[PDB]
């Protein structure tokens, strides 16, 4: 029985990369087969250092190696695990490096306080100290596992290597610091998250990299957190105004994009007194990602704003800085601002919005970029309850109209997808009224795919608005390009009653669309015979047994005689299926 | 039987649509049957309206994928392919798998001709051979395929009213019967009506001429306006020569260029046609551009993640 | 009148004719 | 006064009509210096390794592998040739070596590791490769690392393709250990050096209608210390310096260095010399270096009008442009590198000869690199050029040079006073005499 664990262990050392890989997911076996000492004195010391060096048979093994605590004898031998990955966080990949530390985290729970003290501590040291700046970047990982449970002098030193990481020569060293700056500082206490944590954040928030100063938001965000309200000025804000006037378009970017956040973790009163200049001097930036990216934190920040003031400051500061925004130059801003701007009509109220949000809006309705349209329109239902769409229905008629009958298919096809919602918001009324001939105009367009997407949004609206006024109002006009010459027209009527017949109803299905069904078998082309054989196999189901024997099964039995081979399988395939003969 | 064959090749097409390649034991099975349907296929093959006419596809299987979108999947539109499958593509083995899969299933609705670019001399030079090298690691599909490229149809006829070919007329032909006498079950010869229908070009100059091609000859108005009156023929539809606007009318409405490959080489930038041919014979041509896809790596303007 | 880089007639003529057939 | 120069080891084969597949293309220095790395017009990258016993021991060859193979342009009917352009080396990381090696169309990153251990054992075939009885597996044995001969191993770990229209001509690496720059003819790209399936188009030149074409991208390279700046050079002798922090793209130039060109020296080659072959920051990074045809020019980047340092390589084949004209010499790519302090600039030149100017002396030597002197520790004997006549002593003739022995490509130790000069098929190394 021991010929298969001889097979795994003898693949290990095979040339074929695919081989070793799933000898290497097996390993849990091969454990478990060995025992428990022979597996620490025999498996583990030849898994250590590993001669291959393929990124995807690395990371296997690190995944591996980080689930054998009870495979190598328990909590008790755990850290005989610890040169397995050690020697794993020093390869040169990122992703290997990050999957070695995510283990070394994971087993570092069971480790007893004085196993932690006495085998991991020195090697988070021995990793912190290397030559290797692969081994320190991993070293920085591994400090808020193993700080909470030692003494205060190891707690010191760790600290003390912490500070040392900080102020590394090489960046990436200092990059991976500021990264876990902030998941270290939330394990210290207050006092020396205010007396250490903060120079080292200071340091590095002012680093020459650009790279390793727009990782510094992150951490500031963190470290404003933890702090008092009171506290927050003279230790946290200095270097978040710094930030937000940084040269680098980057960190701008980085403060931009993480604003909700700041707001959240500084509170209103700092909210209104510094952050709303900022938010300000964001919306005005020179380049173009950083105006996009503020764009986007329009809504949350104009929500999260205290309640007492928050219309006057929205009115007064922010939009100017939005109807600037709106005639901006760059597509992507304008993009980014349409998707959200089109909310703020809860917070103004109904007359704000009406005397300052509407002109947006409309304007915003007229861009030449069919994607600030599209995102305008997919966004009514949040002013629909405040100010009703009869006020917005003589604009956005226009704008429909101009985005149905596009050049580019893909912009037809954009705008068709919508257009459920659009339909259930605006009425069934004004739907007939305006939007019916639309509908229709899409389903006898050149584009196979527009006229298909036209199929499935029928679908949707009769689904939304009920079977009688299907019956009412498409049915009846549906079934009139059964007369089109062309053939594919013929075949869109088809496709039309196959996704029509599960929602119209069995009455309505055998009393309107079956017969044209019916008659279409006589078509000239085959294609349309065999489209009207797979069709009375799909709705087959819906139609009576009656009905199925007295007139499908003889029209289906007449196709199975057709000179076309493809006709006749399909007719075949249908009397299969539907279980007539 | 036959019914298990026809889920397992339903299965196939399925499968390559997404871009997958079969096996190799799959790939011999289907040129196998391919050649089988092949064998009885005519020279001058009759062609029944409706119908949708492409040009060339050269291995762009997503060009290939948008076509589909844009005109109608298979079965239920009739298509007429005019040869250039492989070659200057990346997915050249993709989308000639799947077209010979589609023609095997469905042989009454796809129809295939012939092109230069689908021959053993071709195919060593602009890629194919190189690509099915790379994605196999044996000659042995390029064999298979090779093999059934020389029983592919010369031509086609749609009811007798629009001839479709894929180089032009040739000096040595002048019926169709010339062309059904052809021996086509050969690899394509330096020279002879058989290079000719899959080297020719038009012109603007009288009469015939050289082609800088290296193969073939090109023809003026007059010849195109003597083969129609000669055969009957009110159009002649033709491919094999890239047109940046899809669709090319020249020789005063006698031939037509269709290029069904839009961003020709992925550097061309053109736009691709397809003519719809009515149950009345009513032509009608569709545009289309290159599916939205990201390509190869990405080099934009837009700042990318790792920098942001 | 002096004459121009190489690098430069050889990317114009190049990229011009793009369109060999 | 001046650094006295001596023949240490010459790599290549000896007086032989090579082919044009072992003729140098690229040599560069490691980081620490003590490697040496050469790429050729075969493909083939050999890196060679300093003894270890100042450190003035002797280079061996230390590994050896084909980084790019000919490939054909399917897409345009033209064949992609191998040559080896650019060789970067990559800051240490770990025990391996890495260095990016790029071709006219793809940057391959290389990993240069060494294996001293094998792996020793099997439970179901003996070492040999005979296949064991089955039946005989009673216990299961782990294969056990026995130690080695050592043996250097080049692996491809990355392939940057796909992403220049035009050939590449430069190759950066940036200083935040993260980014590096690839630089064709009109466009400039900025890749991550662990993403291949996207990079960041930062300049870009080409004109929609390309029938006004004035100017392309000749060498382009990032500061040594700042990690937003970097400047590239066209073909009219302008120097554009882009900040990265001032917008996302660059296409608008922080500062533009350029001399106005006098209509004294306005011949019919004036713009064919004022292009910019090469251009090399100083390792302090305050000053940057441009090589034309026929002139090193020193630029403060504080300065912009005017370099603060001119030298002329070789002013005797200026009366004779036209002669270089009609066999394609005067389209040669030369390229300079400064010394450890930025105090000695070297660039090439012809007849296998190399020149050196001192900056805080205003000195100049020409050297000969040839295998006449073939002796260790042999003091190279100054070169000293006259016009046709003359010839005084030692005086070499014009008439007499050698224009197809050109020293295109040379090297500084980073650190020691160590040259390394390519011909068209050896490599020299000299030292300082100690
Ligand atoms: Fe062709
Ligand atoms: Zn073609």
């Amino acid at each position: 029985s021991l010929y298969p664990i001889a097979v795994l262990i003898d693949e290990l050392r095979n040339e074929d990369v695919q081989l070793r890989l799933n000898s290497i997911k097996k390993l849990s076996t091969i454990a478990l087969a060995l025992g428990v000492e022979r597996t620490r004195s025999e498996l583990l010391p030849f898994l250590t250092d590993t001669i291959y060096d393929e990124d995807e048979v690395l990371l296997a093994l690190a995944e591996q190696l980080g689930t054998f605590t009870t495979l190598v004898g328990g909590p008790e031998y755990v850290h005989c695990l610890l040169p397995p990955l050690e020697s794993l966080a020093t390869v040169e990949e990122t992703v290997v490096r990050d999957k070695a530390v995510e283990s070394l985290r994971a087993i570092s729970h069971e480790h007893s306080p004085s196993d932690l003290e006495a085998h991991f501590v020195p090697l988070v040291k021995r990793l912190a100290g290397g030559d290797w700046f692969t081994s320190r970047t991993s070293a920085c990982g591994l400090f808020s596992v193993c700080y909470p449970r030692v003494s205060s002098a190891v707690k010191a030193e760790l600290r003390q290597y912490f500070r040392n990481l900080c102020s590394d020569d090489t960046p990436m060293v200092r990059r991976a610091a500021a990264s876990k700056l902030g998941e270290f500082a939330k394990v210290l206490e207050l006092d020396n998250v205010k007396s250490e944590i903060i120079p080292m954040f200071s340091n590095l928030a002012s680093d020459e990299q650009d790279s390793v100063r727009l990782l510094a938001v992150e951490a500031c965000v963190n470290i404003a957190q933890l702090l008092p309200q009171e506290d927050l000025e003279a230790l946290v804000m200095p270097t978040l105004r710094q930030a937000a006037e940084d040269k680098s378009w980057r960190v701008r970017y980085m403060v931009a994009d993480k604003f909700t956040e700041l707001q959240k973790a500084v509170g209103p009163e700092i909210t209104k007194t510094d952050l709303v200049p900022a938010f300000q001097n964001l919306m005005k930036d020179c380049e173009a990602e950083v105006r996009a990216a503020a764009s986007h934190k329009v809504k949350e920040f104009c929500e999260n704003l205290s309640a007492d003031c928050r219309e006057n400051v929205i009115m007064s500061q922010i939009l100017p800085c939005i109807k600037e925004l709106v005639s901006d130059a760059n597509q992507h801003v304008k993009s980014a601002l349409a998707s959200v701007i089109m909310g703020l009509s809860p917070i103004l109220g109904k007359d704000n919005t009406i005397e300052h949000l509407l002109p947006l809006f409309l304007a915003q309705l007229k861009d030449e970029c069919p994607e600030v349209r599209l995102n305008i329109i997919s966004n009514l239902d949040c002013v629909n309850e405040v100010i009703g769409i009869r006020q917005l229905s003589q604009s956005l008629l226009p704008a429909i109209v101009e985005l149905a009958e596009d050049a580019k298919w893909r912009v037809r096809l954009a705008i068709i997808e919508y257009m459920p919602l659009l339909a259930g918001q605006l009425g069934v009324e004004f739907f007939d009224e305006k939007l019916n001939s639309l509908c229709m105009a899409w389903l006898v367009d050149h584009v196979y795919a527009i006229r298909e997407a036209a199929t499935s949004n029928l679908k949707k609206l009769v689904e939304k608005f009920g079977k009688e006024w299907a019956h009412a109002t498409i049915i009846p006009k549906v079934l009139a390009m059964s007369g089109d010459p062309n053939y594919l027209h013929r075949m869109t009527t088809l496709f039309c009653i196959n996704v029509l017949s599960e929602v119209c109803g069995q009455d309505i299905t055998t009393k309107h669309m079956l017969p044209t069904v019916l008659r279409m078998a006589g078509d000239p082309v085959a294609n349309v015979r065999f489209n009207v054989a797979k069709s009375l196999q799909k709705i087959g189901p819906i139609l009576d047994n009656s009905t199925l024997q007295s007139e499908v099964k003889p029209i289906l039995e007449k196709l199975t005689q057709d000179q076309d081979v493809d006709v006749k399988y399909f007719a075949q395939e249908a009397l299969t299926v539907l279980s007539l003969a | 039987d036959e019914k298990v064959f026809t889920k397992e090749l339903d299965q196939w097409i399925e499968q390559l649509n997404e871009c997958k390649q079969l096996s190799e034991s799959q790939v011999k099975s289907l040129c196998e049957k391919a050649k089988e349907i092949l064998t009885k296929e005519s020279n001058v093959q009759e062609v029944r309206c409706p119908v949708t006419v492409c040009g060339d596809v050269h291995g762009q299987f997503h060009d290939l994928m948008e076509l589909f979108r844009i005109g109608g999947k298979s079965p239920d539109t009739n298509y007429l392919f005019m040869g250039d499958y492989v070659d200057r593509g990346y997915y050249s083995v993709e989308t000639v798998t799947l077209l010979v899969a589609l023609k095997v299933r469905y042989r009454e609705r796809i129809t295939i001709l012939r092109g230069n670019h689908e021959s053993r001399q071709i195919t060593q030079v602009y890629g194919f051979y190189d690509e099915c090298l790379r994605k196999y690691g044996n000659a042995n599909v390029w064999k298979y395929f090779t093999d059934l490229f020389d029983y592919l149809p010369l031509t086609a006829l749609v009811d007798g009213q629009i001839f479709c070919l894929h180089g032009g007329l040739s000096p040595s032909i002048d019926t169709l019967d010339h062309i059904r006498a052809l021996d086509r079950l050969q690899e394509v010869p330096h020279e002879g009506p058989m290079c000719d229908l899959l080297w020719s070009d038009p012109d603007d100059r009288g009469g015939w001429g050289i082609s800088p091609r290296g193969a073939g000859y090109t023809f003026g108005q007059d010849i195109s306006e003597t083969f129609n009156h000669a055969n009957g023929l009110t159009l002649v539809s033709r491919a094999h020569q890239l047109v940046m606007e899809g669709y090319n009318w020249c020789h005063d409405r006698n031939v037509v260029t269709i290029f069904s490959a839009p961003n020709y080489c992925y550097r061309c930038g053109n736009q691709a046609a397809i003519m719809e041919l009515d149950d009345t014979l009513k032509y009608s041509f569709l545009q289309f551009d290159p599916a939205p896809r990201r390509g190869e790596p990405h080099v934009t303007r837009r700042t990318p993640d790792y920098f942001l | 009148s002096p004459l121009m880089h190489p690098r430069v007639k050889e990317v114009r003529t190049d990229s011009g004719s793009l369109r060999r057939d | 006064n001046d650094i006295q120069w001596c023949f240490s080891q010459v790599k290549g084969a000896v007086d032989d009509d090579v082919a044009e597949a072992d003729i140098i293309s690229t040599v560069e220095f490691n980081h620490s210096g003590e490697l040496l790395a050469t790429g050729d017009k075969g493909g083939r990258v050999v890196i060679f390794q300093q003894e270890q016993e100042h450190s003035r021991g002797e280079y061996n060859v230390y590994s050896t592998f084909q980084s790019h193979e000919p490939e054909f342009d399917y897409l345009k009917s033209l064949e992609i040739e191998e040559k080896i352009n650019k060789i970067r080396w990559l800051p240490q990381k770990n025990a391996a070596q890495f260095l990016l090696s790029t071709n006219d169309k793809t940057i391959k990153l290389w990993k240069i590791s060494e294996r001293d251990k094998r792996p020793e054992g099997y439970n179901l075939k003996e070492e040999d490769g005979r296949y064991r009885d089955p039946t005989t597996v009673t216990t299961l044995r782990v294969p056990v690392f026995r130690p080695m001969d050592l043996m250097v191993e080049a692996s491809p770990r990355r392939i940057f393709a796909n992403a220049h229209t035009y050939h590449i001509n430069s190759i950066s690496i940036n200083s935040d250990y993260e980014t590096y720059l690839s630089a064709d003819d009109l466009r400039i790209n900025l890749w991550h050096l662990e993403i291949t399936d996207r990079s960041f188009n930062i300049v870009d030149i080409k004109p929609a209608n390309m029938e006004e074409l004035t100017e392309v991208i000749t060498a382009a390279e990032f500061h040594p210390n700042s990690c937003n700046t970097f400047v590239y050079s066209s073909s009219k002798g302008t120097i554009r310096l882009c900040d990265m922090r001032a917008s996302a793209l660059c296409d608008r130039h922080s500062k533009l260095f350029e001399e106005p060109e006098d209509p004294s020296n306005r011949s019919f080659f004036s713009e064919i010399i004022s292009s910019i072959s090469d251009v090399k920051f100083s390792h302090s990074g305050r000053y940057m270096m441009t090589r034309d045809y026929l002139s090193v020019k020193i630029w403060d980047l504080n300065m912009e009008n005017r370099p603060v340092e001119t030298y002329q390589v070789h002013e005797y084949l200026r009366s004779k442009l036209c002669s270089l004209y009609e066999n394609d010499c005067i389209f040669d790519k030369f390229e300079c590198c400064w010394n450890g302090s930025d105090s000695v600039v070297m660039t090439g030149s012809y007849n296998n000869f190399f020149r050196m100017f001192d900056r805080n002396t205003k000195r100049d030597i020409t050297l000969e690199a040839s295998r006449e002197n073939n002796k260790p520790r042999t003091v190279l004997k100054p070169r000293k050029v006259c016009a046709s006549g003359k010839r005084k002593k030692d005086e070499i003739s014009v008439d007499s040079l050698d224009f197809n022995k050109k020293i295109l490509h040379t090297a500084w130790h980073p650190k020691e006073n160590i040259i390394a000069v390519a011909t068209t098929n050896n490599l020299y190394i000299f030292q300082d005499k100690v």
